[PDB]
RNA sequence: GCUAAACCUAGCCCCAAACCCACUCCACCUUACUACCAGCAACCUUAGCCAAACCAUUUACAUAAAGUAUAGGCGAUA
RNA sequence: GCUACCUAAGAACAGCUAAGAGCACACCCGUCUAUGUAGCAAAAUAGUGGGAAGAUUUAUAGGUAGAGGCGACAAACCUA
RNA sequence: CCUCCGCAUAAGCCUGCGUCAGAUCACACUGACAAUUAACAGCCCAAUAUCUACAAUCAACCAACAAGUCAUUAUUACCCUCACUGUCAACCCAACACAGGCAUGCUCAUAAGGAAAGGUUAAAAAAAGUAAAAGGAACUCGGCAAAUCUUACCCC
């Protein structure tokens, strides 16, 4: 469990992007 | 291999509590063991 | 216990050395004790004794750190005790003699309670103390009885 | 995969805590308090370094002198070892 | 008879048996020594029976009918022991004025920690006992250092405990 | 039980509890009391928050270690039970615990929930008393003897004549045991 | 009595009394199918054959014809989550023959 | 540890992005990828 | 050669095994041709009372009321034999010449 | 989609303050954990690695005076 | 507790020929070959050998310990 | 079909294929529950004095040498008897359910005690064995290995 936050946020963003790419909306 | 040839009497005479208590070095050994908190202080 | 340089040049080798005193075995009569003690006695000790005249005197005079022995200390203590009690060392037919001896050492002569403790180790002292205040535990019943008696007395008074 | 999925609980910080509200208050006491007390007497810390900056090796030495007498056998030895090492490293090992 | 090791034949195979409470201290305290002795033996047999029953249950793979009763009995026994023992102690105090019966003397062993050396009871005096003079009760200088170390260790542990407690408290405060 | 044992709903020596909390688990301890504890099994409380916030109910169970109260018929969520065969089993409503502070004691007159104090009355002495309303909120709550039971008379008969003879000597006397021999002195050290 | 200091008997002093026994016993079904008259008890390790005989005779008023004790090792080969050897306790078994052809079949508890 | 890298994945990904279409472990394993990617550049 | 396991009478060789024993406590001594001598006095005989006509059962009815506990101290005991003292306005100085010694215990249990 | 990933809180570190620990019973210096029988007794410089670019003398183990006086194969260094 | 040597107090050695004799069992060792060489093995298996009433083998308990011990010197052995 | 092995004791280990229940080369693995009973063997022997020249080798002749393994007596002291412990197992030291190591007593083909071949095929290479025309050491460092055996001579 590393000490940061920014990195985590970035990762989350990336994940979101991936999700969007995968199952885009109508 | 097989250098150990168990015999209880020998063991007790060699490494036993009584033998350790007989010499100052032996006493120290026991004290060391105690300090480490070891469960078996002598043989 | 020390080290020497070999031929007393520092550039020569350093080597360990033990320098021993020249020991002897000799008798010493002590006026206060009325007994002859065979002692391991160095020449230095003898010299000291000579300087202080009497062996007893030396024992008394010599400061505890200076005296350097447990035996010596013990002897000193004994002497002190003798001085204090005024006990018969020469028994009867020599009271005058005893008195004379005592008068030799009117100097020194500490109270009897102090002279008991003189020239002791720590452990020994502790042991002595323990012995002094050991006793048997007193029955509580007795105490209770006493209390009861006191109460009764009080009641009577009132 | 070192990086993680659940972003953390929100790091709440009151910038007006009783500590931070009065951080530095009384600090600077000499130049406007008739020099009764030096600011170096304000600082709370281990006795061997109170108003004394020092260096690694130097600090160790100070500790050994100031406190070493009343120090735990297992730790005193360690301290001594450190000092030994530190001297060697400084007085011999590096550059220039 | 050996039928004492089992309860009433009626009670075999009930799954539940009525047993009303253990002997409390005060009740026990108020009965007499003669009475107490008698009570003990009554208790004992019952206890034995219970044990037997338990064993049987274990053998059978079946649960106990009323296991709490055994516990109650045990408790009662303990109480009885305490009462009588207390009385004995009191008597001792009255007579001799001694805490405990079996004597000792706070003796410092080889390892330097002070033992309550409980005295062992036997026929010849100590100074001509071969196996007791070899039992040494003194330290020697090497032990002191080890004692110090031990003390230090203890202190460290204590410190850890204390600090931990403080930390916990702080955490609690933060939470609430 | 080991250290950091997390108290569940089930008791600490049950099968379910064992299943949940064996000897080799290492869960995170839960952060939460004091001797001053105003909620008891049997008391009547109002549920202030959560599912069925507002309702009133009896307290079935208290688990002080967890600072939990279990309220009869309330804070319900549904548990299938029996089952085992490939079918529905029977369906139950199971009561979830309430952390105290979500619960409040109900006044026997007003029926509104209240904060409560522990006060010392002239009556002798310690009891719960409402801080907002008045008066005491009190407390919650045949045999037939068996073959191996004393009776209330026999227990309190009291035969102890106080003597200084020990249990043993007196017992001996009672028996009629005679000991002419005297005990030989032994060195205890 | 178990876990008590016993008084010393130097030579011609008194008989040793036990008021209030500390050790207690339990009779059991023999697995290996013993003969008639032999009753098997599990016993504390400190109790003697003689003591057992005495104990039965006094408290249970039973005629004991013979007693044969035997110590049984409790198993050590058993380990935990920690891999520490849990030990079953070693215990003492008695085989007690009843006198005067008394006979005893162990009862059927849990019918 | 006081400060250790939280953002390292991203650095790894930066190079692996350019290595995606290489054959074999060159596109999966960062060490091999880096050498190849640099060469490509 | 496990030294975590407890040393016992089962564990050693022949001469080792016969020496130890469990906490059994000896009945006598042994002499001449290893002939053991069972002394009657060393064997503890159990003084069992007569339980015929004894109303005290092993449990106590639930109807029985509870009372506050009182640790039976020496003072209390004394008080309970203080009437005679009062009347006057029961103690051994030594109990060396006595069968049942309260301090260095003779009586078992 | 598998393997896996992830996850706070166990506890711990450094201070501060304050001088600690140690008999429910029984056992435990005999082969410790052993109920029960006729003989001793503790103290005695540290060294060497290493540095001197080898190696022999030699090399440390509150602030300021002061790295001063001194020491030193008059060098390392102290 | 291996081995080196020793001390105490035990044990074994068939059969055939006729004494640190010969052949040859059991035991002891290990010449030569082959196999094995992460093996059945951190030195083994198969055969073939030297020894086998003696300066023999060997079970038990003890003793000597590193600046040392022990050594029918091979600078062997002292628990891979 | 093997038996170059078996039963014991000693040492060693210490419940390690007994009953039930349970799960997951093939199904001695966990949980519970049983189990080993003394006469065999361990666990000895009250003092002080005082005695013990003549081996063992079927101990008889012989015959030696390295010179050996089994003893009392006097006086005093003394009634109390069988307690306590070991006694299981497929077993120990070798990291292993390891071709090794392991004292003694019986059994010397076994009345004990085991199974060399999961199934097929029948290639090479390799291993172990048997076969051999004629020759027969021509092989090779050397008759190493093999199968029949035994001659003479050097060196140390
Ligand atoms: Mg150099
Ligand atoms: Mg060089
Ligand atoms: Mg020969
Ligand atoms: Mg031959
Ligand atoms: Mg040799
Ligand atoms: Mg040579
Ligand atoms: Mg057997
Ligand atoms: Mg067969
Ligand atoms: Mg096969
Ligand atoms: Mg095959
Ligand atoms: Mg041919
Ligand atoms: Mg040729
Ligand atoms: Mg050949």
């Amino acid at each position: 469990v590393k000490k940061g936050f920014r990195a985590a946020f970035r990762f989350q963003k990336e994940l979101e992007r991936q999700r969007l790419l995968r199952c885009p909306p109508p | 291999g097989n250098e150990y040839q168990p015999s209880n009497i020998k063991r007790k005479n060699k490494h036993g509590w009584v033998r350790r208590l007989s010499t100052p070095a032996g006493v120290q050994v026991i004290l060391r063991r105690m300090l480490k908190g070891r469960k078996s202080l002598s043989h | 216990l020390g080290q020497i340089y070999a031929n007393n040049d520092k550039l020569s080798k350093r080597l360990k050395k033990v320098w021993k005193p020249q020991l002897f075995e000799r008798e010493f009569y002590s006026e206060i004790l009325d007994k002859k003690f065979t002692v391991t006695v160095t020449m230095r000790t003898l010299d000291l004794i000579d300087e202080a005249y009497g062996l007893d005197f030396y024992i008394l005079k010599a400061s505890g750190e200076d005296l350097c022995s447990k035996f010596g200390m013990d002897l000193k203590r004994g002497m002190l005790l003798r001085l204090a009690r005024q006990d018969p060392q020469l028994h009867p037919e020599d009271p005058e003699r005893r008195a004379a001896i005592y008068d030799k050492y009117k100097e020194f002569a500490i109270p009897e309670e102090e002279a008991e403790w003189v020239g002791l180790t720590l452990e020994e002292a502790i042991e002595k103390q323990r012995l002094l205040e050991e006793k048997d535990p007193v029955p509580l019943f007795k105490i209770y009885v006493a209390e009861l008696i006191q109460q009764l007395q009080q009641q009577a008074l009132s | 995969i070192g990086i993680r999925l659940t972003l953390p609980p929100p790091k709440v910080v009151d910038r007006w805590n009783e500590k931070r509200a009065m951080f530095g208050v009384y600090d600077n006491i000499g130049i406007l308090g008739n020099f009764e007390k030096h600011p170096k007497e304000l600082i709370r810390g281990p006795i061997w370094l109170r108003g004394w900056k020092g260096n690694e090796l130097q600090r160790c030495i100070r500790k050994r002198k100031m406190v070493g007498s009343r120090m735990f056998a297992d730790d005193l030895h360690n301290l001594n070892k450190r000092i030994r090492y530190l001297y060697k490293h400084f007085n011999r090992h590096g550059k220039f | 008879g050996l039928e004492e090791f089992f309860d009433d034949p009626k009670n075999w195979g009930q799954e539940k048996v009525k047993s009303g409470a253990a002997w409390t201290c005060q009740q026990l305290r108020n009965k007499s020594n003669e009475d107490l002795h008698k009570l003990w033996y009554v208790l004992l047999k019952e206890r034995n029976m219970l044990l037997t029953l338990e064993q049987e249950a274990k053998r059978q793979r079946l649960p106990m009918p009323s296991p709490e009763r055994l516990d109650k009995v045990v408790d009662s026994m303990d109480a009885l022991d305490k009462v009588v023992q207390e009385r004995e102690d009191a008597l001792r105090l009255l007579q001799t004025g001694q805490e405990r019966a079996r004597p000792g003397a706070w003796r410092r062993d080889i390892f330097g920690r002070i033992i309550w050396h409980k005295f062992k009871q036997w026929v010849i005096p100590w100074h001509l006992n071969k196996r007791y003079n070899r039992k040494r009760f003194f330290a020697l200088p090497y032990v002191d250092h080890f004692l110090r170390l031990e003390r230090e260790k203890r202190a460290r542990i204590k410190a850890r405990k204390e600090n931990l407690e403080r930390k916990k408290a702080k955490i609690l405060l933060k939470k609430f | 039980l080991p250290p950091h044992y997390r108290y569940g709903m089930s008791p600490p020596g049950s099968v379910a509890d064992k299943r949940k909390n064996p000897p080799w688990i290492r869960r995170r301890p839960v952060v939460v009391s004091d001797e001053d504890w105003y909620l008891f099994c049997g008391d009547t409380v109002e549920i202030l928050e959560g599912k069925d916030a507002g309702k009133q109910g009896k307290v079935v169970q208290v688990i002080r270690q967890r600072n939990w109260v279990v309220v009869g018929g309330l804070n319900t969520h549904y548990r299938y039970i029996g089952k085992t065969m490939d079918y529905r089993g029977t369906m139950i409503p199971s009561e979830a615990p309430l952390l105290h502070r979500q619960v409040k004691l109900v006044d026997p007159m007003d029926r509104k929930p209240t904060e409560i104090e522990w006060r010392f009355t002239e009556a002798g002495e310690r009891v719960r008393v409402s801080t907002r309303s008045g008066r005491i909120i009190p407390k919650p709550e045949t045999w037939i003897d068996g073959p191996k039971d004393t009776s209330v008379e026999d227990a309190l008969e009291r035969t102890y004549v106080p003597c200084l003879k020990t249990l043993q000597e007196e017992v001996m006397e009672a028996m009629g045991i005679k000991e002419t021999r005297k005990y030989k002195k032994v060195y205890w050290y | 009595a178990r876990n008590v200091v016993y008084p010393l008997y130097r030579l011609g002093g008194p008989q040793l009394r036990v008021f209030r026994t500390n050790f207690f016993i339990q009779l059991v079904r023999p697995g290996v199918a013993q003969p008639e008259d032999t009753v098997q008890f599990r016993i504390p390790m400190e109790m003697t054959r003689v003591d057992l005989r005495n104990y039965l005779e006094g408290i249970y008023n039973v005629p004991v014809a013979a007693v044969r004790t035997r110590v049984q090792h409790g198993s050590n080969k058993r380990r935990d989550h920690r891999n520490v050897r849990i030990k079953k306790p070693d215990y003492k078994v008695a085989y007690v023959q009843l006198a005067h052809g008394q006979t005893f079949t162990f009862p059927d508890l849990f019918p | 540890l006081r400060n250790r890298v939280t953002d390292r994945y991203f650095r790894i990904q930066e190079v692996l992005k350019h290595a995606r279409h290489f054959r074999g472990r060159k596109n999966r394993c960062y060490r091999l990828a880096v050498r190849t990617v640099i060469r490509a550049f | 050669a496990d030294r975590m396991s407890k040393w016992t009478s089962k564990r050693g060789p022949r001469s080792f095994r016969g020496r130890k024993g469990r906490g059994a406590k000896g009945i006598g001594f042994l002499t001449s041709g290893w002939r053991f001598v069972q002394i009657k006095e060393m064997v503890p005989e159990f003084v069992v009372p007569d339980l015929t006509g004894f109303k005290l059962k092993p449990y106590v009815s639930y109807l029985a009321p509870e009372s506050e506990e009182t640790p039976l101290t020496a003072a209390q005991l004394f008080s309970e034999a203080v009437a005679p003292a009062i009347e006057k306005d029961g103690f051994e100085p030594t109990q060396e010449g006595k069968l049942f010694q309260l301090y260095p215990r003779n009586f078992l249990r």
